[PDB]
């Protein structure tokens, strides 16, 4: 394998859950666990990133 | 900025070796992290005392 | 959950990554080499042996 900064292509067997919002919880985006609150971010992204 | 350096472990981020590896190597692994980022608080209280 | 069906595995031993924890990381791009070797060599396929 390799843990490489770049879009994850090949995961385990995973199934999505609805998002929520203002309630800070633990997250687990491809890899990326962290606990905090989600909320809709000023700052913007090149369609890349 | 001393939070980014892996001590010579496998990685910096503690969530990624705790939800990563068995307690068998997490163990030694925590152990790199915890002599490291010890010796550096105590390098910090040492200049802020002086 | 596919791999375990095929054949009783020899070693299975792993670095890295726990061999229990494959359902929850989310990584690129592995890489899968094949070849047969005659037993005692299989604990030569290793980081750093002879």
């Amino acid at each position: 394998f390799e843990l490489l900064h770049a879009p994850a292509t090949v995961c385990g067997p995973k199934k999505s859950t609805n998002l929520v919002k203002n309630k800070c919880v633990n997250f687990n985006f491809n890899g990326l666990t962290g606990t905090g609150v989600l909320t809709e971010s000023n700052k913007k992204f090149l369609p890349f990133q | 900025k001393q939070l980014s350096s892996k001590f010579g472990a496998i990685s910096s981020v503690l969530n990624d070796i705790l939800s990563r590896l068995d307690p068998p190597e997490a163990e030694v692994q925590i152990d790199r992290l915890i002599t490291g980022r010890l010796q550096s608080l105590q390098t910090y209280v040492t200049q802020q005392l002086i | 959950s596919v791999l375990y069906n095929f054949a009783p595995f020899f070693a299975f031993k792993c670095y890295g990554v726990s061999p229990t924890k494959l359902n929850d990381l989310c990584f690129t791009n592995v890489y899968a080499d094949s070849f047969v070797i005659r037993g005692n060599e299989v604990s030569q396929i290793a980081p750093g042996q002879t």
